[PDB]
């Protein structure tokens, strides 16, 4: 289209990382400054 | 804790070196909050079936 290229965003390989961690019953979390959890897989993998 | 403070008063040095080993484990799930129990599985967590295709 003409434009310049966006921002980036999470790559995936961090995201099976995490996964194959929980696979091994470690809780993994990502964190803000404020210490409050954040959510990196757009709230499709939290049970509502 | 309160126990392995008071060996680490012995004059030998092997007793003082075993149990600062066995403090610094004690004081790691202390200050963590997790418990010792969970080191033990009851139920087992399954990998997404995509990641295992």
């Amino acid at each position: 289209k003409g434009e310049d290229v966006p921002e980036p965003s999470v790559p995936e390989s961090f995201r099976v990382l995490v996964k194959e961690l929980q696979a091994l019953a470690l809780d993994v979390q990502t964190l803000d400054e404020k210490d409050n959890p954040v959510d990196i897989f757009e709230g499709l993998a939290s049970k509502r | 804790e309160k126990e392995l403070l008071e060996e680490m008063k012995h004059p030998s040095r092997a007793r003082r070196a075993k149990a600062r080993k066995r403090l610094e484990v004690v004081r790691a799930f202390l200050d963590s909050g997790n418990r010792p129990e969970w080191m033990i599985l009851e139920a087992v967590p399954v990998l997404p079936p995509d990641l295992r295709p």
